[PDB]
């Protein structure tokens, strides 16, 4: 089991065996959840080709940095921004500590970088649960692979 | 079934042998076959509705432009290219937008999207030079394949867009009119296929119309702000280029920190001793001068310059006639710009007007129109109703006027004025101008009195002064 | 209704977030207007009672009305506040300390109440707010929060620990229902 697994196929694919299948909980309406996607809103919004997303500065600066700032400033709640790597995370949020002078988010968020420490992790989750946008799981950046995935 | 169907050219007509009996035309007009004007090829909807089709067996298979890069246009312009993908040649052919908001970019993008061997028609070499400056992102190997193609030389696959030329007909070197049978059209005389026209109002004139009429011309696009002169030829342009895909771009959709809200006004001015004697008695081209120079109207124009200079607004005053221009401007001791003012002295006056807080009013003649990087201001006064086109008043207004600071999102922050002499042929232009500006979305009003003109120093304070001008004007 | 006497300190969020058009042009206008309707209905239901009015704005606390039994001062103060609006961020700890200082004085059988309208997410105060919440519960000062679209945990604990009234408001109809619940008296 893995919580969800309804399309079923991947587990029998990985096993090379065909388990007995069964769904064995009563679920709740779709309406308590909402699962959005974002890409742009006018025809001039061309900076997201992602032929080299790891190198496309204009694309990082445009809806990748700018939509995050619009969504976070408008939707003022505790929100965690997951990234594919540290290097992306560092480029997207200028933060207090910037990788360059030329980076495109200015807003109070918290970091979650390597050498995470078990005690230091909790400090950031204490901050996010208590108040304000920022903390661990709050307006904070973390790579999706990293420890924040354990949750609280 | 059209798998064998011949189609051929005679002097300005297409004749169709052993036909499929296509909709919407006369039959056996003088032989068993169908015969139309070349220019009728544009009616692809009449067969498309029927479910009929055709083949270009006369084709030539050589190479074409790619221009893979893209750029970002204004929000309605992007909507306007998106529509053109939607509609296709059966239901496309002109776009209308101001001469100061991105028309060059629509032409280079319109050619980069349509992507065919293209001939670009323009009015002026300066506009070729602005389109070159726009086009540098899609230029092949930056500066080693762009060339001009007009009365002095021709070279290379591309240039200001693709090959650009001028409308002109002075002799064999004035390019598009003399060349109109050599190159042209993918379906017959089949070297190229796509036509892009800048300043499109220029072609439907009686001699010029023939450039467009004497071909089948597959794809055509036109771009303009003036669209027509006072006599409205525009029904012809639907046939000649194609139907109008867009018109609007209202300032109502771009207020809060974006362009301007303009309060438009017309000003009715009364008529002072001796000037109507003479207006009523004279039927000749001088009579235009007695209704423009009418001193009660001059005093409104002076009072209006004083009000907006007291607030340090920037003002361009338009005068349709070099006599009128100099008689107003020398009296009000404001610089003027016209034909015979040189480039050096114009660029000094215009730099002074834009950057010097002491130089806040200038006077300009017809040379701004269709082209003169006119400068920015916040106030426009026209001394007369003219005969250039109600639509050119709106192009000229739109390209010149912007919001004054602080107030960048208010109901109005820029001002347009047109001065009219009561009890003259100058009044006739109003019911049309009023209807055209309000249909263009503008707030427009009529001002009929100024009882604060009776509270300050202004010109023509006496009959004797007015008589001194009346004798000069009559001569 | 008669039986006992109430002391209530009305606390309003005058931060920059209160300017927003989400609930009547700018939350500030809709909240003060309904709060004027509440004062007259609470004083009509509770003839022997008192109220005092405090705001948090521009990272400080300010006294809009002193603690008194005449409704007229409080509707006149809510009228006078609308013109000067909202900017900046809360100061909740300093507002609970001035409210505490007035409420501690009050005698044995009267209620001690704080009503907060909250459109922020934290507060600017350095002082340890948990020590002050412990002290509210010892003093018997009850604190209620009506939040706008917001559940930020220190405020919610602070209203639960002091007595059990953290409520969320999503419309002008819902805010009138919430203030009208607060008009309701306590048991005696």
């Amino acid at each position: 089991t893995s919580g969800t697994l309804s399309p079923l196929d991947i587990y029998p694919k990985i096993l090379d065996f065909h388990p007995v299948t069964m769904a064995t909980f009563t679920m709740t309406l779709a309406r308590v959840c909402l699962c959005p996607m974002i890409i742009g809103r006018g025809n001039d919004q061309v900076a997201i080709s992602s032929k080299f997303e790891t190198r496309e500065d204009i694309a990082v600066i445009r809806n990748y940095g700018n939509l995050l700032l619009e969504m976070s400033a408008v939707v003022p709640d505790g929100i965690v921004a997951f990234f594919t790597s540290y290097q992306y995370m560092e480029s997207t949020v200028a933060s207090w500590y910037e990788q360059g002078i030329l980076e495109n988010i200015q807003r109070n968020k918290l970091l979650f970088i390597e050498t995470q420490d078990g005690a230091e992790t909790s400090v950031a989750l204490e901050k996010y649960q208590e108040a304000c946008e920022n903390g661990r799981g709050a307006i904070l950046l973390s790579v999706a692979r990293g420890k924040v995935s354990e949750g609280i | 079934i059209p798998m064998d169907l011949f189609d051929f050219y005679e002097q300005m007509d297409k004749d169709e042998e052993e036909e499929e009996e296509t909709q919407t035309v006369s039959f056996e007009v003088k032989q068993e076959m169908i015969e139309e004007l070349q220019k009728r090829c544009i009616h692809l909807e009449y067969p498309l509705l029927a479910e009929y089709d055709f083949r270009n067996d006369s084709v030539n298979p050589d190479i074409n432009i790619d221009l893979k890069p893209t750029a970002v246009l204004r929000p309605y312009q992007e909507k306007s290219l998106r529509k053109m993908f939607g509609n296709g040649r059966a239901r496309s052919g002109v776009i209308v937008l101001p001469c100061g908001a991105g028309k060059s970019l629509v032409g280079v993008t319109a050619a980069c999207t349509v992507r065919k061997r293209c001939l670009v028609l323009g009015n002026s070499a300066v506009s070729v030079e602005q389109w070159k400056a726009q086009f540098k992102m899609w230029s092949t190997i930056d500066d080693s394949q762009i060339c001009r193609f007009t009365s002095d030389a021709k070279d290379k696959p591309i240039g200001c867009s693709v090959a650009i030329s001028t409308y002109s007909m002075l002799g064999h070197t004035t390019k598009r009119s003399w060349e109109a049978e050599r190159v042209m059209e993918w379906l017959k005389t089949q070297e190229w296929g796509l036509m892009i026209l800048d300043e499109v109002h220029t072609i439907p004139a009686k001699m010029f119309r023939r450039v467009l009429t004497i071909v089948q011309a597959h794809c055509k696009l036109g771009l303009t702000a003036t669209l027509v002169r006072e006599d409205d030829k525009i029904v012809d342009l639907n046939f000649l280029i194609g139907p109008k895909l867009y018109e609007a771009n209202w300032m109502e959709l771009q207020n809060n920190g974006y362009i301007a809200k303009v309060q438009c006004a017309e000003v009715w001015c009364p008529m002072s001793p001796e000037f109507y004697r003479e207006y009523v008695a004279i039927k000749t081209k001088k009579r235009i001068l007695l209704y423009t120079m009418n001193p009660n109207k001059f005093r409104a124009c002076q009072f209006l310059i004083k009000f907006h200079e007291r607030r340090n607004d920037k003002i361009i005053v338009f005068a349709d006639n070099v006599f009128a221009l100099k008689e107003y401007a020398i009296r009000l001791n404001k610089p003027y710009i016209y034909g015979p003012t040189s480039q050096g002295e114009r660029m000094q006056i215009l730099q002074n007007f834009k950057h010097n807080p002491k130089i806040n009013t200038i006077f300009i003649s017809k040379v701004g129109d269709t082209s003169f990087d006119l400068p920015e201001a916040n106030v426009l006064i026209q001394i007369s109703s003219h005969g250039g086109s109600r639509r050119q008043e709106a192009q000229r207004l739109g390209r010149v006027l912007r919001a004054k600071k602080g107030m960048v999102a208010e109901e109005y922050n820029a001002f347009f004025y047109s001065l009219v002499s009561q009890d003259t042929q100058e009044m006739a232009y109003s019911t049309k101008r009023q209807r055209f500006l309000v249909d263009q979305g503008y707030s427009f009003k009529v001002i009929t009195k100024l009882a604060g003109m009776e509270e300050e120093d202004l010109a023509f304070s006496t009959k004797e002064e007015q008589q001194q001008l009346l004798q000069k004007v009559l001569a | 209704r008669l039986g006992m006497m109430r002391h209530l300190y009305v606390v309003v969020d005058g931060s920059r977030t209160m300017e927003d058009q989400d609930l009547k042009p700018n939350r500030l206008t809709c909240t003060l207007k309904l709060l004027e309707y509440f004062v007259e209905e609470y004083f009509d239901q509770n003839p022997i009672s008192q109220i005092g009015i405090i705001v948090t704005k521009s990272k400080r606390a300010e006294k809009l009305t002193e603690l008194s039994g005449n409704p007229r001062k409080h509707i006149t103060s809510l009228k006078k506040a609308v013109d000067m609006t909202c900017h900046g961020e809360p100061s909740l700890y300093n507002s609970l300390s001035i409210a505490m200082q007035t409420l501690k004085h009050m005698p044995g059988h009267t209620s001690r109440e704080v009503l907060i309208i909250f459109s922020s997410l934290t507060t600017c105060d350095p002082s340890n707010i948990y020590d002050l919440i412990k002290t509210l519960k010892a003093a018997k000062i009850r604190v209620s929060v009506i939040g706008l679209s917001a559940e930020v945990r220190v405020c919610t604990v602070l209203a639960r620990e002091t007595g059990g009234t953290y409520h969320v408001i999503l419309d002008e109809s819902h805010y009138k229902e919430l203030l009208t619940h607060h008009v309701s008296p306590p048991p005696a």
